[PDB]
């Protein structure tokens, strides 16, 4: 129901809901694109198709992989635009971390700032609330890899595996049959899963164009982004 | 018509009609007309009267030696455009030492006319700016529009049934070069005289002309010495 | 901005506020909570569900620190939470900045309250969504004190929030006394926790934190596990 | 579900008669046939075309189509 | 909707990339043309569309090569078609519900 | 209805109509087309002759933010005179801090965000404009950028803004684009402008054409235009 302007800025609803962060949740879904993230014993792998549906487009001004700092590496879902601007904010916050303190910062504290910043364009009344969402990685000290993703309606939580996008609800089911049946994962057996997972849900079975994989290690704590050439290695590696 | 109100609010169909009720108040001022040769620059200005002891609304206004605009729609942004149009012109003169060129002049017109038709509560600036001046490369003869879209015209015609007037120009636009300013001249209130009813022209009460030049200085007549111009005309055939 | 400036919460023609009575409504639709004061500490108690298996449980914090004595829950929205954490946070250090002397727990819900009862009156944002419980054994007695997001605020001996909060408040009636232990609060708290909780109740399930006078202190999943056994 | 005429006494079929409708239906036939030629109507010329490749051309030439051989929209 | 009386909810989407390839295979077989079909650029660029769309992009594909009466299809009809009949799908939308 | 008057309320199914609006308000301008060679990059605007209405030469879709980067604006007129002030001003800022060239990929990036921040408030409009950057370096080569309304900015071989924008876009393909000098492309550029806009809506157009590159050694300035003559005199051999 409609009370008093509970369909058009941030108050309450007569139900306690608020109806314009609910709005932007699916706001993400016009993009048309779906991203997986999968943290194993001693790495973190994203995986993230695109498209490209122009010959006079360009290859490299595409990727959604975008390098935070030389440790952290995200990757966007969502409307573009609200994306990008998203991404400015946690690179110029990730720098007055150094300044301030010195010291690298952690990938938990990030989402920290992120996501009370997130917050106020909820919590005043006046400001449209980003409808993009964000998925970080890193390597930390004494923690291993770590999976987080932050939210238009501002909350934040870690996670082993979890995907993003248009598909969570299909994805999510998938993983949730292969990560607790007892799984070992080295380095390639979180490659496969994360290709496999997405070429279930979209049954694609894809050329190594249209996907991008970023990746971080504890023995390269540095955020990478492969290669066609290697990424049609671990391709054929699944094709049996 | 619920999103006919604000500046801000664009149209289903992407029409701002803010700015397109704006275009309707320049139409209804008086009319006025402009152009040039290769070596001078006239605009001519039709008054109107409130009443009979009323005197008449005057339209030419001097701004700079060279550099002189005509009006069409409000007095309010016709005098707030004018003090600031008066500022820039001193400011480069106080600082660089040299006259403002004409067509940078405008640019600034048209950046300062920009902000009050994008934020809210802010009207556009309903107005005709015909402007004529002298860069180091010879007349020219400017319009603006509320929309803030300057042009470089070569005769133009703004105001209340401005319609008549153009269509007598582009049959006459290639004697605009080679005449000399007492032809030049007439032949400009030759076209104002088709802006009007068939029973009064020009009776040195309601024509104003200001003249730009090489040797001249930006000079404004007004129906005193109008009349040695509004002598050798010919009548309005039927 | 531009000034606007102009509170969007004015008085209903019956005389009452509408927008603080439907943000009450949110704190009610919150996760189920209990806290327990039995005369020697304060026990609270939480009911953590992660929603898939796939969650983390070491990284997101219900029972969260305020001083080396001061803890403090909620039962509401999560990000609405973590405002006024982070404001609580830096209004305990002026006061030790002055005084050179921790901050009462009485003296905190003065001034936490009065950010959020100033919040609701102030122009162009709705209130929070977030009713809290604030513990503490300053000097001897501990105490137990409950806001909401109508700025006001009680002192309870034991009360539950969240879900079930009228059923689980009849509960605390008839179980819960004038004295106890702190660890015979544990038990009751786990046992109203019980009472609306899922099938299985695990060391992720809950999480709990308590005070004595000795300081505040969070429960590690060991000993909850270890607690678990003779459950509710 | 036909309609005939039976007599009226014996109940015998004794003639079938041309199935009639409602009395509004027959009221939306068109029996004036106006007069606008498209010389009328200015400024719309592409709006014609593409009505007459649609409807005129199926109702006209059903060869052009079948040859290519796919359908009418 | 309870089971009993109607069993089993059998659902039925939009077609995937595939799906959209096989669909357009389909309704072009009957079509009159040239050995240069990229059916894999026609698909990239289709989007969301029914198989009553794929159908109407065969149908005014057609329709180009009615124009200038070339009686053969060009490949180069269909992309004018597939921009023209996703242009026409600025005018819909609500196209998903939840189930029961 | 109800949900389209602010830019910052969200629609209850996921986007926001003022910004939708707005783009096809630059749809309903002009053709302007952009291309690149292997070594410069071509622009081309088609400008209409109304009757007389101006001095040929007058307010040219064509400006020039900087020594070696240029604009081809098309949709609504007298914002994109106030983004190409604040593009020149961008690259001045560039120039006095940093003490060199500003790359094409950062001008693009400050921009891009100055046009987003006017789709989050109630109090200003979004843009109707819609342009394009080209640039040239030797150390860099070639490029060409594209933005929209909303902000979303890349990178192209080709592009086009207008009215025939995919109906402009078709015969581009058509062409090669990698081994072609850019001088054959100024005489290219001038037929997809001239098949293109038959008179029957409006009988008089004249056309511009930009051109930077290896040959105006990195600095942008126009075409000899009245010189060599030679766009319209291969154009019109389009006669069958």
């Amino acid at each position: 129901s409609s009370a008093g302007f509970d369909r058009h800025i941030t108050i309450f609803s007569p139900e306690g809901r608020l109806y314009q962060v609910e709005y932007a949740f699916k706001a993400i879904n016009q993009g048309g694109l779906t991203s997986v993230a999968v943290r194993g014993k001693d790495c973190a792998v994203i995986v993230t198709q695109k498209k490209v549906p122009d010959k006079l487009l360009d290859s490299s001004t595409v990727t959604h992989l975008f390098k935070i700092t030389e440790n952290i590496g995200c990757v966007m879902t969502g409307m573009t635009a609200d994306s990008r601007s998203q991404v400015q904010r946690a690179r110029y916050e990730a720098a007055n971390w150094k300044y301030k303190y010195g010291y690298e910062i952690p990938v938990d504290m990030l989402c920290k700032r992120i996501a009370d910043i997130s917050q106020v364009y909820t919590q005043n009344a006046e400001m449209r609330p980003l409808g993009c969402c964000m998925i970080l990685i890193g390597i930390d000290e004494e923690q291993g890899p770590q999976v987080y993703k932050c939210d238009p309606a501002g909350y934040y939580c870690g996670f082993k595996a979890t995907a993003a996008g248009v598909k969570q609800t299909e994805s999510t089911s998938f993983l949730e049959k292969k990560v607790k049946k007892k799984f070992d994962w080295t380095f390639e057996q979180t490659v496969e899963t994360a290709i496999t997972c997405l070429s279930t849900v979209l049954s694609i079975d894809f050329k190594p164009s249209e996907i991008e994989v970023g990746v971080v290690t504890v023995e390269n704590p540095k955020f990478r982004i492969l290669t066609e050439a290697e990424i049609d290695a671990h391709l054929v590696a699944l094709a049996e | 018509n619920q999103y006919d109100n604000d500046v801000t609010v664009w149209s289903p169909q992407g029409r701002i009609h803010q700015i397109e009720y704006a275009m309707e108040a320049v139409k209804q001022g008086s009319a006025t007309v402009g152009l040039k040769s290769k070596t001078h620059a006239v605009l001519v200005a039709l008054k109107r009267a409130q009443s009979e002891l009323a005197a008449h609304q005057k339209k030419i206004l001097h701004v700079d030696n060279h550099i002189g605009i005509s009006i069409a729609g409000l007095t309010a942004d016709a005098r707030l455009l004018c003090n600031f149009m008066r500022q820039e012109c001193l400011d480069s003169r106080f600082v660089f030492d040299r006259p403002l060129p004409v067509s940078r002049l405008v640019s600034l017109i048209g950046s300062k006319t920009q902000i009050p038709t994008q934020r809210y509560g802010r009207r556009p600036y309903g107005v005709g700016l015909l402007i004529a001046g002298y860069d180091d490369m010879g007349p020219h003869i400017f319009q603006t529009c509320p929309s803030a879209n300057y042009f470089d015209c070569r005769a133009m015609s703004i105001g209340a049934r401005s319609q008549s007037a153009r269509t007598y120009l582009e049959r006459h636009m290639s004697e605009f070069m080679e005449c000399n300013l007492n032809e030049l001249v007439k032949h400009g209130l030759r076209a104002l005289r088709e802006t009007l009813p068939a029973e009064q022209d020009l009776t040195t009460k309601n024509v104003s002309i200001g003249i730009v030049g090489k040797d001249l200085e930006f000079t404004i007549y007004d129906d005193d010495d109008v009349s040695p111009f509004l002598e050798g005309l010919e009548e309005r055939p039927q | 901005e531009r000034g606007y400036s102009f509170s969007l919460t004015t008085f209903s023609p019956s005389g009452k506020l509408v927008q603080i009575e439907y943000a009450l409504a949110a704190v009610a639709g919150g996760a189920p909570s209990v806290g327990i004061k039995a005369a020697n500490g304060v026990v609270l108690a939480t009911e953590k569900k992660q929603k898939s298996i796939l969650y983390d449980e070491r990284s997101v914090h219900k029972v969260e620190p305020i001083t080396k004595h001061i803890g403090l829950v909620y039962s509401g929205m999560g990000p609405d939470y973590r405002v006024l954490v982070h404001r609580a946070r830096k209004l305990a250090q002026q006061y030790y900045l002055v005084y050179q002397e921790p901050i009462p727990t009485a003296q905190l819900v003065q001034r936490v309250a009065s950010v959020m009862q100033e919040y609701t009156q102030s122009g162009g944002v709705r209130p929070f969504g977030v009713s809290l419980l604030i513990c503490g054994w300053n000097e001897g007695r501990p105490y137990l004190f409950q806001s909401d997001p109508s700025g006001a605020y009680f002192a309870w001996k034991a009360t539950a929030m969240g879900k079930n909060y009228v059923n689980g408040k009849t509960f605390l009636e008839k179980r819960y006394n004038e004295d106890l232990e702190l660890e015979d609060a544990i038990h009751t708290a786990i046992l109203t926790l019980k009472e609306s909780f899922e099938g299985q109740m695990t060391e992720d399930n809950i999480e709990v934190g308590i005070c004595n006078e000795a300081g505040f202190r969070r429960l590690t999943p060991t000993e909850v596990k270890d607690y678990l056994a003779a459950i509710a | 579900g036909d309609l005939v005429g039976v007599n009226k006494d014996s109940y015998l079929i004794l003639e079938t008669l041309p199935t009639e409708y409602d009395s509004r239906v027959k009221a939306m036939e068109v029996d004036e046939r106006p007069t606008e030629q498209y010389s009328d109507i200015g400024g719309l010329d592409k709006q014609i075309q593409e009505l007459v490749e649609a409807i005129v051309l199926p109702m006209n030439h059903k060869e052009k189509f079948e040859n290519l051989g796919i359908q009418p929209p | 909707l309870r089971p009993g009386r109607l069993d089993r909810k059998i659902h039925i989407d939009l077609p995937n990339e595939q799906a959209r390839l096989d669909i357009l295979k389909i309704h072009a077989g009957p079509i009159t043309k040239h050995g240069e079909i990229d059916y894999e650029a026609i698909v990239k660029l289709s989007d969301g569309f029914n198989g009553a769309d794929l159908r109407n992009v065969c149908t005014e594909a057609g329709m180009f090569a009615i124009r200038a009466d070339h009686d053969f299809v060009v490949q180069e009809d269909f992309m004018k078609a597939v921009r023209k009949v996703a242009d026409s799908k600025k005018l819909e939308s609500k196209l998903d519900y939840k189930p029961v | 209805t109800g949900y389209d008057l602010s830019a910052s309320t969200f629609s209850p199914d996921g986007r926001v109509f003022q910004v939708e609006y707005a783009m096809k308000a630059v749809e309903n301008s002009s053709t302007a087309i952009g291309i690149r060679c292997k070594d410069g990059v071509v622009f081309g605007v088609e400008k209409l002759v109304l009757s007389k209405l101006y001095e040929e030469g007058s307010n040219k879709r064509l400006f020039n933010v900087d020594r070696h980067v240029g604009m081809a604006v098309a949709g609504l007129l007298a914002d994109a005179r106030s983004l190409a002030d604040i593009a020149r001003e961008e690259a001045s800022n560039f120039r006095s801090n940093f003490g060199y060239n500003i790359p094409l990929k950062h001008l693009a990036d400050r921009v891009a965000m100055y046009v987003h921040a006017y789709t989050l408030y109630s109090a200003v409009r979004p843009f109707g404009c819609s342009f394009m950057l080209g640039s040239y370096s030797v150390n860099d080569g070639a490029q060409l950028y594209m933005i929209d309304p909303s902000g979303v900015s890349y990178g192209y071989w080709g592009c086009a803004i207008g009215k025939a924008r995919q109906a402009a876009k078709t015969e581009i393909e058509k062409l090669q684009m990698k081994e072609m000098t850019c001088r054959d492309i100024v005489k290219e550029v001038a037929k997809i402008i001239y098949i293109v806009h038959d008179e029957v809506k409006d009988k008089a157009f004249e056309l511009e054409l930009s051109w930077v590159g290896e040959l105006t050694n990195g600095r942008h300035e126009i075409v000899p235009k009245d010189i060599r003559e030679e766009a319209e005199k291969y154009a019109k051999e389009s006669l069958k």
